[PDB]
């Protein structure tokens, strides 16, 4: 899952 | 002596957009703070502050009245401090949560976090506020  | 317990729900939903936005944002998400099951937390909640990642404009989002929620589009999950301030004239005046605003890739996401606050020896006006919102005096 993409994170920032 | 007296102790009151009341419940808050933190949640979010996230949907993968069929068409991303022009900036490349792939998801619609919504984060909220509510009372469980019909309870209205406005009786004791003065405002909720949602601290968004600084990639968002005006990242410090404030709701002073229901629904306490933020609707946004973005491309990744991130850690979101959430401050709930109380209709209190004495300490404690707020509680702070660390919320994980996460997006998944499979499409639909719903998340719900049930928190329990306890107030020890509240003023009688604040105590009334708590109980009207579903709170519980305890041992």
């Amino acid at each position: 899952a993409a994170r920032k | 002596q007296c102790t009151v317990q009341v419940r808050l729900e933190l949640g979010h939903r996230a949907q993968l957009r069929k068409k991303p936005t022009t900036e490349g944002f792939t998801h619609d998400w919504m984060v909220f703070v509510r009372g469980p099951e019909q309870c209205d937390i406005q009786h004791f909640v003065e405002k909720v502050v949602f601290w968004l990642h600084d990639s968002f404009p005006k990242p410090r989002r404030v709701c002073k009245e229901p629904p306490y929620k933020v609707e946004e589009s973005g491309y990744a999950g991130f850690i979101m401090p959430i401050e709930v301030h109380f209709k209190n004239k004495e300490e404690p005046r707020k509680v702070c949560f660390t919320y994980d605003l996460f997006l998944n890739l499979e499409g639909n996401l719903n998340h719900l976090r049930c928190e329990k606050l306890t107030f020890n020896n509240p003023t009688t006006e604040f105590r009334y506020k708590l109980l009207r919102a579903g709170g519980v005096m305890v041992m």
